[PDB]
């Protein structure tokens, strides 16, 4: 998540301008969304054409 | 003395890094090398830096 990367995420879901202007804030969360039996509630787009 | 297809070696998500040097790896596809060299040996994960 930041200007000038690529990846499955980079390219098929959130793709950032190169030229963004802004802030790229991040915590974990894995005392809140991660749930045993796993949390399958979140989706990424794996491929795209 | 062969067809080399680097996208799926970059597609994969297996890989701890692919970082290239020199060029980029989406280009690779339309460029072609008189031979290409594979260096393969084991490190620790500590030195992949190195």
């Amino acid at each position: 998540i930041a200007p000038g990367q690529t990846g499955k995420i980079a390219d098929y879901n959130y793709k950032l301008p190169d030229d963004f202007t802004g802030c790229v804030i991040a915590w974990n969360s894995n005392n809140l969304d991660s749930k045993v039996g796993g949390n399958y509630n979140y989706l990424y787009r794996l491929f795209r054409k | 003395n062969c067809v080399a297809d680097y996208s799926v070696l970059y597609n994969s998500a297996s890989f701890s890094t692919f970082k290239c040097y020199g060029v980029c790896p989406t280009k690779l596809n339309d460029l072609c090398f008189t031979n290409v060299y594979a260096d393969s040996f084991v490190i620790r994960g500590d030195e992949v830096r190195q």
